[PDB]
């Protein structure tokens, strides 16, 4: 029980400390935003 | 606040106009969005944005 409680404590500390731990989710949100922005930027193009 | 067709200086478009806190400096007359579409204009009869 003390090991389990201490290991759950280390999860809160880890998530409070680093930004990169959720990179697998932030990359999805970033690719959705980047793909929407690229589609808006192609309204600027002449295409000739 | 009503939707209209508009034409300022030959910039024909469609939309709703609004009094803007976007401070154009005196050399500018049109503002453009990320899409290369105008999103603000300085009226050619009352100098207001
Ligand atoms: C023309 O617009 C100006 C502002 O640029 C305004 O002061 C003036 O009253 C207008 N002209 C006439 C004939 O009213």
């Amino acid at each position: 029980a003390n090991q389990f409680n201490s290991a759950i404590g280390k999860i809160q500390d880890s998530l409070s400390s680093t930004a990169s731990a959720l990179g697998k989710l932030q990359n999805v949100v970033n690719q959705n935003a980047q793909a929407l922005n690229t589609l808006v930027k192609q309204l600027s193009s002449n295409f000739g | 606040n009503k939707c209209v067709n508009f034409n300022f200086n030959g910039l024909t478009g469609t939309g709703v106009l609004t009094e803007s806190n976007k401070k154009f400096l005196p050399f500018q007359q049109f503002g453009r969005d990320i899409a290369d579409t105008t999103d603000a204009v300085r009226d050619p009869q009352t100098l207001e944005i």
